[PDB]
């Protein structure tokens, strides 16, 4: 089985695409549309 | 329907038209123009 991705059911008008213990840190910010 | 044929005069043969249209909703750094070369040198006073 091992089936997944039940997150959404629509992906319209896409304006951007891209494809390609332990500590995993992230910093998120949103400035001038970036 | 346009019925095109090769034995037509100019003004009735099929032309292909493409149009470009820009708009800057607000983007500050989107797709811009490109650039190119200009031989690199070293050990010279230059304007770079
Ligand atoms: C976004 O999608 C809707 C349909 O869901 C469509 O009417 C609209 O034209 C689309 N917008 C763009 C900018 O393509």
């Amino acid at each position: 089985m091992e089936s997944e991705f039940r997150v959404y059911s629509s992906a319209n008008n896409c304006t951007f695409e891209y494809v390609s213990k332990n500590l995993r840190e992230f910093v998120f910010k949103n400035i001038d549309g970036y | 329907s346009y019925g095109f044929r090769p034995t037509y005069g100019v003004g009735h043969q099929p032309y292909r038209v493409v149009v470009l249209s820009f708009e800057l909703l607000h983007a500050p750094a989107t797709v811009c123009g490109p650039k190119k070369s200009t031989n690199l040198v070293k050990n010279k006073c230059v304007n770079f």
